[PDB]
């Protein structure tokens, strides 16, 4: 059982914090906010490093390149931006979506970016040029999450249409849809570290681990509240194998991956915890909360 | 095609209906049933046009859209006894008061 | 099957009994088959009779039903009559 | 969570419907959402029809857009789309009810007299109250659920 304890609260943003992500090298935390800013913080001391600005509206998500040198951000302004973290300089503005961009991620090789939008499309972008290479519009309602698998060969997307789709990156063609029964809106998805499974959240207060190839659900995690916001979830692998998610009751839940038992609830936030991230090497969680809170918290555990 | 009529004489108004294919004679038979005067003692009129017994109501210009339930057409009636023919005389209805200020 | 309704100014309206029985007030008044209306003049009662025709014709119709038209000048006295007659 | 009986079901099963305005009124379609809350849709001028995308088990009623007088659809108050059979859309024929003379007169006086002037009218007080009892959806849903119990 882990024993995460609060180490720091980070109160830079003036609005809802939308997303927190650790750099793959472990040094930095990036945060994004409805206040149009990205902030960079020291991962270990929570020390503010810089503000990155340029988006004309609220930011929904940020993601790191594999070498921790680049960020991409997804904005209500209908754009993504590629940034050089050292300079704070917008290298490229990705134009093409026709409504709010909600989610983004680089592939492992970090030559591509994938995005999803309220406009119901997934796009693949060239990082060097900033050109849209493909538009994948099969979803019939907003896209909530997009993720590359461990070698970049697949993308998974989640939608309010109630499907997850698996896409072949090279062709753009959809290989698989996961339609489970009732298909409540899907609010989050990503691939497991081993690439064989997908963790999906639905707005019926449920997280499921899916063997996507076989279309069968291995695990379900419940006890939290998730019926309105698109709350991120994580695999914690540095100590014990856990699933980490925020909750609309203002707590961070941590589940045993295998048993599905709630092992810990992190108390502290004063609004919905919309985002959580797990440090790549250390037992550290960052959580971020909505308008009545506007803070990031860093938590640390012995396992 | 049904037609809706007011048959009018003096200060009497009969509401009735008939078919566009109905004849003027059939209208007089309706009138006879109510007012107890046979058809030969009855003259029917559209405005000031005397109506022929053998014509249909449609042939006289009584149409489904000029003779509606909520807006019936007027037939004038005047009686006849032997060689004495009563003139067509239809007493008009009352009139409403001036429209109140708050309703303009 | 016909009844006579007489306005305050002495006009006589002869309408099918079924039509008149649209008004529950008139049904009570008939419990004679002539009725007098001390406070409804002919321009208003003529219009009431047109309503009865309209009502009986288009109730249970499944047709296009036209509007029952009411000029502003008569609306207030027709409201009062409709209220009295419960139709 | 307890919800009103009068609400759409989220069937997610499509139904093509023709809203056919066979009324002389500008028609307001009103969709009852999954909570039973009324939602206004775009209006239809008299003499018009539109083919529209709805769903099985959804719940509609129709009013006069300007006055909220209640109208009928296929001779009743509420319209529920079912499953299209054989490529054919479901007609929703919107018609005037046969209003009572009294209601029709109230409609007309309301259209002529501003509400603050109702009580300047030389009429009995019970009619002031009738004029002020404006038709609306809230009131009818109440009636329609009261009726439903028998």
């Amino acid at each position: 059982s882990p024993n995460y304890a609060l180490k720091f609260t980070l109160a830079g943003h003036t609005k809802a914090v939308s997303s927190v992500k650790f750099s793959p090298n472990g040094e930095w935390l990036a945060s994004s906010s409805a206040d149009k800013l990205i902030k960079i913080w020291g991962a270990y001391d929570g020390k503010f490093e810089k503000t990155i600005s340029g988006h004309k509206l609220g930011i929904s998500d940020v993601a790191w390149s594999s070498d921790s040198n680049l960020l991409v951000s997804a904005s209500d302004d209908k754009t993504l931006k590629i940034w050089d973290v050292s300079s704070g300089k917008c290298l490229k503005t990705l134009k093409g979506h026709s409504n709010y961009v909600f989610c983004c991620n680089f592939n492992p090789q970090s030559n591509l970016i994938v995005s999803g939008s309220f406009d119901e499309s997934v796009r693949i972008w060239d990082v060097k040029t900033g050109k849209c290479l493909k538009t994948l519009p099969a979803h019939s309602d907003p896209v909530s999450a997009v993720h590359f698998n461990r070698d970049g060969s697949l993308i998974v997307s989640s939608s309010y249409d109630g499907l997850c789709r698996i896409w072949d990156t090279a062709s753009g063609q959809c290989l698989k849809t996961l339609i489970d029964d009732d298909n409540p809106p899907v609010s989050f998805v990503k691939f497991s570290p081993n690439g064989k499974y997908i963790l999906a959240a639905t707005l019926d207060n449920t997280l499921k681990l899916w063997d996507y190839s076989k279309g069968k659900c291995l695990k379900t995690y419940t006890g939290h509240k998730n019926e309105k916001y698109c709350i991120f979830a994580n695999f914690s692998v540095t100590g014990g194998k856990w699933i980490v998610s925020g909750s609309e009751d203002n707590l961070v839940y941590i589940w045993n991956l295998q048993t599905k038992e709630i092992v810990q609830k992190l108390q502290g936030h004063t609004d919905v915890v919309i985002s959580t991230a797990c440090h790549p090497t250390e037992n550290i969680i960052a959580s971020a909360a909505l308008e009545n809170d506007k803070t990031i918290k860093l938590w640390k555990s012995d396992c | 095609m049904d037609v809706f009529l007011m048959i009018r004489r003096h200060k009497t108004t009969i509401f009735t209906d008939a078919k566009e294919s109905s004849t003027v004679f059939e209208l007089k038979r309706i009138v006879e049933g109510i007012l107890k005067r046979p058809p030969d003692e009855q003259r029917l009129y559209k405005d000031d046009q005397l109506l022929d017994d053998g014509k249909t109501l449609g042939e006289c210009g009584f149409t489904s859209q000029t003779a509606r339930p909520q807006a019936p057409a007027t037939v004038g009636l005047a009686f006849r006894a032997d060689d004495t023919f009563e003139a067509l005389c239809i007493e008009p209805f009352s009139s409403p008061p001036e429209l109140p200020d708050v309703m303009k | 099957m016909y009844v006579k309704l007489i306005s305050s100014d002495g006009h006589e309206f002869i309408v099918k009994r079924e039509h008149a029985l649209t008004s529950g007030t008139i049904k009570a008044m008939l419990s004679t088959n002539e009725v007098n209306f001390r406070e409804i003049p002919s321009h208003v009662l003529s219009k009431v009779c047109m309503y009865f025709t309209y009502k009986v014709r288009y109730t249970n119709s499944s047709t296009e039903i036209p509007e029952f038209p009411i000029a502003p000048e008569i609306a207030l006295e027709l409201l009062m009559a409709a209220n009295f007659l419960d139709c | 969570r307890p919800r009103p009986v009068l609400r759409s079901v989220n069937s997610r099963e499509p139904s093509q419907v023709i809203f056919c305005n066979r009324s002389p009124r500008v028609v307001l379609p009103v969709w009852l959402n999954f909570d039973g809350e009324p939602q206004p849709y775009p209006t239809l001028p008299p003499g018009t029809g539109r083919r529209i995308h709805s769903y099985r088990g959804h719940l509609w009623l129709f009013r006069d857009a300007g006055t909220h007088d209640g109208l009928l659809v296929n001779q009743t108050e509420l319209f529920v789309p079912s499953l299209n059979v054989d490529g054919q859309p479901i007609f929703a024929n919107i018609t005037l009810p046969v209003y009572t003379l009294k209601e029709r007169c109230l409609q007309v006086v309301r259209s002529l007299v501003k509400p603050e002037n109702y009580r300047r009218l030389d009429i009995v007080r019970s009619l002031y109250e009738d004029l002020e009892d404006h038709p609306n959806v809230q009131k009818d849903l109440e009636r329609l659920t009261q009726e439903r119990i028998a």
